[PDB]
């Protein structure tokens, strides 16, 4: 049951502060090595931050003076404080347990938190059902929404098997786009209901859409 | 000591055996060396650690080994599920992460089945229509998606958005959305997108026709 | 008579950094020009004091720290570092006077199938205070539920081994460090130089 | 490496008046910071050792202060001849000495209008093969002067090259040499040869000239 | 009263070697640890090496380790800077540096003159000089120009003439050469009477050069 919770992520203008938030179960942060590994879009892993249970810390030069490391014993909890931020920072963020040196290697991860830096404004999706005509497809099209991401599952998860939801498309607008598909048998189109469900973390939209024929 | 992972990509069909090499300028120890999995959309994994030492719920078809300046990861019996990126790392003054190695899974050639959506009247009545055009479950990854309205072959109103190999099935997915506004997507009556595919011995289309 | 530094720079075996070796030297005349041209070093830094100052000076009690690290950690024996040495195995004062003297022990220290006889502490809940010496062996507990001397998940030995081979990189390699401290008391001095 | 920041680069005081400069360490080294001052083209000199001892012939006008990280040099009363470099230097770690970036103090003064001067190319120079024509300001401050040269009412610029003294010890007065370079076939091809001067003191800007051959 | 004579400077090949000497007076010579310091031109000051009273330790910055070497010899009151391998980076100003014997640590207390010290496969050009012939007092001077490397050291009339004279600094014009100019102010009536003469030497190409200036 060891789990490292990650939150803070979003939008933030160029020049602007962030603090990210990693609270464990299973493990006490103030006893363990605790790290901060970030990674660009469409690139590989780097490593940012460390803290030592007795306090020390370290940071890599591409943060150093920027980005400060801190934990609360209290509440468990690992926080990674980004200052002066660019579009060099705009990165997954993950936290782990561990340092990457023997007898102390990253082990576990968090499930990773998005940073966007940019100039402009979060806005959130709208949502339109993707109607269907041996086998049907259906969906759900997300649209106009900033910045990334978008989170879709089906029937509150219980669907799973043949979804596919595609990477984001940056429209000439600014605005992202997505759509999330399902293939189904033709024959459970009028005896099964098909739910959607979008959430867009930056800006708390969560919306459910109902997909039936017309 | 800057770890250079070889190759970028690689290409191998279900069972065969995975060689993932990850040198080093100046000799690094075994027990410095560890290898991590990254599959789409998830975090990073603990693989291998101290070059060798399979780490915990791993299972046994990974396998490392080498010292100082030549890694290998060897994936036996590679599976679609084993779709991911794998890195080195090491420990010297501080960590350093390889460059990453991309696992392709091959299989045959697989027909695209083709849908089209027509635009929802809920969008309509916003002042824009999007019309989606879904490629689903084909392989390889080349595919020529056109749209044509009332037989005029459209362009520069499209985008495209490829999935990640399926992980159970190793084919890709795509999506073509062609975006007008109300006032021009009522001045049509047949909206096609037209798929070619190495699958197809000739395009399939793919049309609705706007009311009916 | 001399002081005797020979006992701790020639000693055929180095104690591990966690359990850092110290000889106190006392009542004796220190001849350091022949010491620190002795053999060839490293590192040779001094802090508060010059290395050709020392003939002149008059201490209580000189001491002689003596211990094994790779190469990339000399840099943490000294005032004001920090790291896995210098937070764990081995802390200097941040007003350290005195000289710390390293050189690569490759030839003396490392093994075939991998020396594992020098250890360092990797896991410990607070860092040394200055000149601090910590043996324990306890297994670590780094989560909530308490490992009653059981390694395991979030129960881990402190100690690591280094693992010294002769085909390592310099930065891999064993390094053996001769730490000089100056302790002056308000008490009559027994070591002076020549 | 212990480094030595100084802060600031530059200052400029005029006489009697009380100047300070600071020196930070990247660590602490107890007490040992050690002041020197470099005039231009002579060797350092020993000012303040051991953060705020005096050296023997020092002059009284002279005093510093700090520990561990923050270090101060007085010049409580500025005198004329006190123009020059200021050192920083850390002894704690006596086998890894490190001095600061260094400040250069600037004698703040009245207004002194420039004597401008021409000079035509010797007949030795035309024998050789090139032409110099130099012009000359003299005694005069602030250091801030323009010079222009004009041939035949035509702006030139590239082919000259500037030159100024350190301030004067005696009346803190700087001093400018404009050398315009080029060839003989480039000099008898025109006639009219000029300096123009815009200084601070000025209430028109002044020209000095000659005619080639006259 | 403490005096550090220093010389050996010159130009220097890379690759080639130089040894500069540093003689020092009028205090306990063998009893003192002595340093040098150098300096690049427009640059920092930079520690280079230590030696003991005895001259049997010797520590240098890692700039220069086993590159240069420090010696001195007590019965002439001399230190010595042997200089090895030259790179670019090693033109400077070197100073020798008495250590003041009052603390625990290293500093500074009395310092050589200085002897600088060129890494360059270049050739030693002797100056030409050049008159600048005067026309509510007057001006004249001497232009040295084309000579490499530094320095020039002029005076005027033989070192008679010292109030009213403005050396300017040397210029690195395009030729790789030095360019210098030299002034003095006078009064417009002793014009035609009194005889100026600039002084102009050039010690690493060995050219003294008197030139007579008159309007
Ligand atoms: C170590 O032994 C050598 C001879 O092999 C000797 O010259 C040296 O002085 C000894 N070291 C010390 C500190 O006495
Ligand atoms: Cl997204």
């Amino acid at each position: 049951e060891v789990q490292l919770v990650e939150s803070g992520g979003g939008l933030i203008q160029p020049g602007g502060s962030l603090r990210l938030s990693c609270a464990a179960s299973g493990l006490t942060v103030s006893s363990n090595y605790m790290s901060w590994v970030r990674q660009a879009p469409g690139k590989g892993l780097e490593w940012v931050s460390v803290i030592y249970s007795g306090g020390s810390t370290f940071y890599a030069d591409s943060v150093k003076g920027r980005f400060t490391i801190s934990r609360d014993n209290s509440k468990n909890t690992l926080y990674l404080q980004m200052n002066s931020l660019g579009a060099e920072d705009t990165a997954v963020y993950y936290c782990a347990r561990g340092e990457g040196s023997p007898g102390n290697w990253f082990d576990p991860w968090g499930q990773g938190t998005l940073v966007t830096v940019s100039s402009a404004s979060t806005k959130g999706p709208s949502v339109f059902p993707l109607a269907p005509s041996g086998t049907a497809a259906l969906g759900c099209l997300v649209k106009d929404y900033f910045p990334e991401p978008v989170t879709v599952s089906w029937n509150s998860g219980a669907l799973t098997s043949g979804v596919h939801t595609f990477p984001a498309v940056l429209q000439s607008s600014g605005l992202y786009s997505l759509s999330s598909v399902v293939t189904v048998p033709s024959s459970s189109l009028g005896t099964q209901t098909y739910i959607c469900n979008v959430n867009h973390k930056p800006s708390n939209t969560k919306v459910d859409k109902k997909v039936e024929p017309k | 000591v800057v770890m250079t992972q070889s190759p970028g990509t690689l290409s191998l069909s279900p069972g065969e055996r995975a060689t993932l090499s990850c040198r080093a300028s100046q000799s690094v120890p075994s027990s410095y060396l560890a290898w991590y999995q990254q599959k789409p959309g998830q975090a990073p994994r603990l693989l291998i650690y101290g070059a060798s030492t399979r780490a915990t719920g791993i299972p046994d078809r990974f396998s490392g080994s080498g010292s100082g300046t030549d890694f290998t990861l060897t994936i036996s019996r590679l599976e679609p599920e084993d779709f991911a990126v794998y890195y080195c790392q090491h420990y010297d003054t501080s960590p350093r992460f390889g460059g990453g190695t991309k696992v392709d899974i091959k299989r045959t050639v697989a027909a695209p089945s083709v849908f089209i959506f027509p635009p929802s009247d809920e969008q309509l009545k916003s002042g824009t229509a999007s019309v989606v055009c879904l490629l689903n479950n084909f392989y390889p990854r080349e595919a020529k998606v056109q749209w044509k309205v009332d037989n005029a072959l459209q362009s520069g109103n499209s985008q495209e958005s490829v999935t990640e190999q399926d992980s159970k099935d190793s084919t890709y997915s795509l999506s073509s959305t062609l975006t007008l506004s109300k006032a021009d997507y009522e001045k049509h009556k047949v909206y096609a997108c037209e798929v070619t595919h190495q699958g197809l011995s000739s395009p399939v289309t793919k049309s609705f026709n706007r009311g009916e | 008579n001399l002081c005797p530094f020979g006992e701790v720079f020639n000693a055929t075996r180095f104690a591990s950094v966690y359990a850092w070796n110290r000889k106190r030297i006392s009542n004796c005349v220190a001849d350091y020009s022949v010491l620190y041209n002795s053999a060839s070093f490293s590192t040779f830094k001094c802090y508060g004091v010059s290395p050709t100052k020392l003939n002149d000076l008059c201490f209580t009690n000189v001491y002689a720290d003596s211990f094994v690290i790779r190469g990339d950690e000399v840099r943490q024996i000294a005032p004001g570092q920090t790291g896995k040495i210098a937070d764990y195995n081995y802390k200097l004062p941040d007003d350290f006077t005195g000289c710390v003297i390293a050189w690569n022990s490759n030839n003396l220290d490392s093994k075939v199938g991998g020396n594992y006889n020098y250890l360092y502490r990797l896991f410990r809940k607070s860092n040394l205070k200055p000149f601090e010496r910590d043996i324990s062996t306890e297994i670590y507990q780094a989560g909530s539920t308490p490992c009653n001397g059981v390694e395991g998940f979030n129960c881990y030995f402190p100690l690591q081994s280094y693992g010294f081979q002769p085909t390592y990189g310099v930065g891999y390699q064993p390094y053996r460090v001769v730490v000089l401290s100056f302790e002056l008391l308000h008490a009559p001095a027994t070591v002076c130089g020549k």
